[PDB]
């Protein structure tokens, strides 16, 4: 097949792009000795489908006039490799000379050319950050269309860095919202041990405490089954938030592990409780497995929206079968993506993917781009003032303020980078032999419940308050992973609580007496 | 100017002459960001001669590399500014511009090897760079653990231990001197943070409680502050002067504190230790608010000290300047003096251990070298292997890029003609003990060892219960008549005596009845 030619594309203005689109075997994990070319002889499918969506967002404004009229947009693509070395050079050699190989080490830069218009980032944080650094030095403007990590909002060190999708932070403000609706002031956090659930297990606890939540217990547990210091820990916590008297717990980790926990607690008769999943769990059909999860209790969870694209299946297998016609050349990046073939590429590969959202977030990327050169160029319906050729900073000027389209739902960057777009709320239901993610509200800046929807195993709602006020007679008894909340102790009788504001009761004089709960001693 | 010397080989420099805490790091107007009006830093350039002087001494020394003339050219990092733009001038042929060749096994850059920052982000920008050349790169003072990946930096060395070892460092001169119970400051920095939650997940497992942890606003010393920023220091030293813990960790650049410890004055306290990590615990500027001596005892981590003979009387295309650096150090040079060199050691050792490495490389004999064409990724395989005595010390690298020089712990002293900063006691990592602790003068009544506690132990049949998550905190109760504490079994619960027996009210055991 033809594909691999079929990644670069030329037109007057042009866009870089980093996918996921090759690997290399773990032989290759080696430390180096040697600056030879790294092996990227790996194949992966996610990349393909990814880069197949730019394609298609640059055709479809290369055909229609409504945006960049009389001028073509252009492309050629990199894949990351997954490797941050490969991915720094391709990212060196975005900012070449047009027209040459070479980066310039000048001292000033104001009539310097880089050979792309704009670049869209990376698939992972760590690269992100890596390639965010060097590209916002020459205030390229990155568009990514997956890094949710926080840091990147930074407008200090990240001053072009943007993205098409939600931070975590946006994610677990939607959480503490929930938290906070139906007054489950009282709670514990799980992360998984590793760096999401550490960074999930940082943002939570800042945010509840910054909104008044008291965290009980914080722990973290495995996603593996495999050794004993896993099986030691995930027993450990268990034991541990039972004795916390929690009733709501919220766990930021992939789906093993905490079915790995559920399942140890289906063996050993766990109390229910009340879950609340990240969406990396909340996915469901391998954690259904269990046979008998009704024991778990309730399990809730956000999941991210937008309008998915109706046909890009079609597009796919249409340009797969272009590319197999010998002719279609009259029309290195990939070592092997010439010959993957058709049938192992079919339409069961991108039904499978539940990332739809993340073709979506590459093919707004791309539009959002071209609506700034758009806006740059201050275009007519019919004309553009092409008399100059655009540099990046210009359309870094241009992308802070914008709004711009994809296909029904339409969207704009905040003051530091990110869109803004909604999630539903669904709960978990067990009870029909089929389950169901049922939608029981929205968040969109706001908590769109639909109460009426509820399950409850119990037709109750949990409660799982905290006492962070007593009465006049009661001692405040702190407690807390961090000291936000107080179990309220009555004074005994024989001693004075004094005013409610100090927090120790003392006993009364020999000639004096009191009952229980009193601020003074009798005579 | 300094900042420039021909040669056959090149070392490159990056030193933080010039600092701000916000510093600008894009282009400005298109322009790489001038580092001259970011004030100055005269550590910064005390450990830029120190380099000139290690040079100095390899080329004048015969032995070390006949006939060929080491040369290097520095430019100044402003902490995390004008990173970047260093790197790709290093790289870059003569005519500055670099090309993105497939494979660079056959390229030759301005420089050899690369003298690295001074700090954390700063060395991983640089690294991520020239781990794509493989080019050698060795950072004298960056303590981050993360930067022990040889997989993620396959080109980076050190001459300083990991923040591991002065976190240990820390903890065991608490365990010395039994303080349970501390506060701990961070700035909001990734340097604070990291290092606070590393001492978090060292603080408990020992048996120390965290009274609590508190994040220091990124303040600038030579701007005058807001209301706002006023009120949130007012409100840390506050919580200072509530709590009972009077040991303070500080895990700050030195820059921020200069505000910080001038609110600690206009508040009238006094009355605490505080324990400096290495990013301030040798500061010449922020010693010389000579009232600090009211606060308290002042206590750091730090490199050990090792006199280099001879260099306090030699110390007497863009960012390659500094018309500050001299008139702000003569102010300095008396308090520099007295204190031996301590970092300026590490820069010294970097050098030379460059300088052996290249000797190596070029099969050099005592009568002369075989000059060659050095392609940088074959002097780091060389790097990698050097070990040799350069004051009566061994200099080797880890498998993991670190040298295994001592920690020392240091006392700050306003004597004047005297060392400012005077040993206390001195951590060997390879051994991962701290010994041979010396006599410190206290600030409290009669010299007695400063303390703080959650917890006084309790008497005799009392045994604990605890009070709140702080494991250091209890409350002590009395076994009543009956019952006897068995502290040789359990500190928390008591235990009943036999049918023949009873018990008084305090005693752990019963006597035998009526």
């Amino acid at each position: 097949l033809c594909l691999s030619q079929q990644f670069k594309a030329q037109g007057d203005y042009i866009l870089g792009g980093l996918f996921p689109l090759g690997s290399t075997e773990e032989a290759t994990l080696n430390q180096r000795t040697q600056p030879n070319s790294i092996p990227c002889n790996r194949f992966s499918p996610l990349g393909l489908f990814l880069a197949m969506a730019m394609k298609m967002a640059v055709e479809e404004i290369n055909n229609g006039s409504a945006l960049l009229p009389g001028l073509r947009l252009g492309y050629d693509l990199f894949d990351t490799c997954s490797e941050p070395v490969v991915t720094m050079k391709s990212s060196l050699m975005f900012l070449a000379k047009v027209g040459s190989q070479s980066i310039a080490a000048y001292c000033n830069y104001t009539q310097y050319q880089p050979r792309v218009l704009a670049v869209i980032g990376p698939h992972s944080s760590e690269l992100a950050l890596i390639t965010g650094k060097f590209f916002s030095f020459f205030l390229m403007p990155q568009v990514s269309y997956s890094a949710s990590m926080d840091r990147l909002s930074d407008r200090e060190t990240f001053p072009s860095f943007f993205r098409t999708v939600p931070s975590d932070r946006v994610q677990l403000q939607a959480v503490v919202t929930l938290l906070q609706n139906f007054s489950w002031n009282w709670v514990a956090a799980l992360g998984s041990d590793d760096d999401y659930g550490r960074e999930g297990l940082s943002i939570f606890s800042s945010l509840a405490n910054a909104r008044g939540i008291c965290i009980a217990h914080e722990g973290l547990v495995p996603q593996h089954d495999t050794s004993g210091q896993q099986l030691g820990k995930v027993l450990d916590v268990l034991r541990q938030v039972n004795q916390s008297k929690v009733q709501v717990v919220v766990l930021f980790a992939s789906a093993r592990a905490v079915y790995s926990l559920f399942s140890y607690s289906i063996h050993h008769g766990l109390s229910p409780k009340v879950w609340v999943a990240s969406e990396s769990w909340l996915t469901s059909d391998l954690v259904m497995t269990l046979p008998n999860i009704a024991r778990v209790g309730t399990v809730l969870g956000f999941l991210q929206r937008g309008a998915l694209l109706p046909e890009f299946s079609h597009y796919v297998e249409t340009h797969l079968a272009l590319a197999a016609d010998p002719a279609f050349c009259a029309s290195q990046r990939c070592p092997r993506c010439d010959d993957i073939m058709l049938q192992n590429l079919s339409s069961g590969l991108l039904q499978n993917l539940q990332l739809h959202h993340q073709i979506f977030a590459t093919y707004a990327a791309v539009y959002s781009v071209a609506q700034a050169l758009h806006n740059t160029l201050q275009c007519n319906v019919s004309h553009c003032h092409v008399s100059e050729h655009v540099l990046p900073w210009q359309l870094l000027e241009n992308m802070y303020n914008m709004s711009f389209h994809a296909r029904d739902l339409t969207l704009q960057f905040d003051a530091e980078g990110n869109v803004d777009m909604e999630y539903d709320l669904k709960m978990w239901v067990w009870q029909s032999p089929t389950p169901v993610l049922h939608t029981v509200g929205t968040f969109n800046g706001t908590l769109q419940l639909q109460q009426s929807k509820m399950y409850w195993p119990g037709n109750q709602v949990p409660v799982s308050q905290c006492s962070r006020q007593c009465k006049d007679g009661q001692v405040r008894r702190v407690k807390g992973f961090h000291s936000c909340c107080y179990d309220c102790v009555d004074c005994k009788a024989g001693s004075y609580r004094k005013h409610p504001d100090d927090f120790t009761c003392t006993p009364c004089n020999q000639d004096q007496w009191s009952p229980e709960k009193s601020t003074a001693c009798l005579p | 100017s300094d900042f420039y010397l021909p040669g056959d080989y090149l070392l490159g420099g990056l030193f933080s002459l010039h600092a701000n805490m916000k510093g600008i790091v894009h282009l400005n107007f298109l322009q790489v960001p001038m580092c001259k009006e970011y004030e100055v830093k005269v550590i910064g350039y005390n450990l830029m001669q120190a380099m000139r002087f290690a040079v100095e001494e390899i080329n004048n020394d015969s032995s070390l590399l006949p006939g060929v003339l080491l040369g290097y050219e520095i430019v100044d990092v402003c902490y995390i500014s004008n990173n970047v733009q260093p790197v790709l001038y290093f790289l870059a042929h003569e005519d500055n511009l670099l090309p993105i060749q497939e494979d660079y096994s056959n390229y030759s850059s301005r420089v050899v090897a690369v003298i690295g920052p001074d700090n954390s982000e700063s060395v991983m920008t640089v690294a991520n760079f020239l781990s794509l050349f493989l080019l050698p790169q060795i950072t004298y003072s960056a303590i981050s653990d993360e930067l022990r990946d040889k997989v993620r930096f396959p080109a980076l060395l050190r001459t300083t231990p990991s923040a591991d070892h002065h976190i240990e460092a820390m903890v065991q001169l608490m365990l010395h001197f039994r303080w349970n119970w501390i506060i701990v400051l961070v700035s909001n920095d990734t340097y604070g943070r990291d290092n606070g939650q590393l001492l978090g997940e060292r603080v408990a497992r020992r048996g120390i409680c965290i009274a609590f942890q508190e994040t220091l606003p990124t303040l600038q010393p030579n701007q005058n502050m807001t209301s706002e920023e006023r009120q949130r220091l007012v409100t840390i030293v506050d919580k200072l002067q509530q709590s009972t813990a009077r040991v303070v960790v500080v895990f700050s650049p030195d820059l921020t504190l200069y505000h910080f410890f001038n609110e600690v004055l206009r508040q009238n306290f006094t009355g605490a230790v505080w324990i400096a990590s290495e990013s301030w615990a040798i500061d010449p500027v922020l010693h010389n608010l000579t009232e600090l001596r009211h606060l308290g005892t002042f206590l750091g981590i730090t490199i050990q000290s090792v006199p280099i003979p001879g260099f306090s009387e030699f110390r007497e295309t863009c960012n390659q300047e500094c018309d500050n650096c001299l008139n702000a150090t003569l102010s300095f040079n008396t308090i520099l003096r007295l204190s031996g060199e301590r970092v300026v050691y590490s820069v010294y050792s970097a050098v030379y251990a460059v300088a052996h490495a290249l000797h190596s490389l070029l099969g050099c004999d005592k009568s002369t070298c075989t000059k060659r064409v050095v392609y940088p990724w074959q002097l780091l395989e060389e790097i990698w292997k050097v070990n040799f005595t350069l004051l009566d010390h061994q200099i080797f690298f880890d498998p993991q890029g670190d040298v295994a020089l001592h920690l020392e712990i240091v006392q700050w002293q306003w004597d004047r003609s005297q060392n400012p900063f005077q040993s206390v006691a001195s951590y060997y990592p390879l051994q991962r003990q701290l010994k041979n602790i010396q006599d410190i003068s206290w600030h409290t009544i009669n010299n007695t060892i400063p303390m703080s506690m959650c917890s006084k132990r309790c008497q005799s049949g009392q045994k604990k219960k605890p009070v709140g998550i702080h494991v250091c905190c209890f409350e002590c109760i009395d076994c009543l008549p009956g019952t006897f504490l068995n502290h040789t079994e359990d500190e928390y619960e008591c235990q009943a005596c036999p049918n023949n027996e009873w018990s008084y009210q305090s005693e752990t055991s019963c006597f035998k009845r009526q």
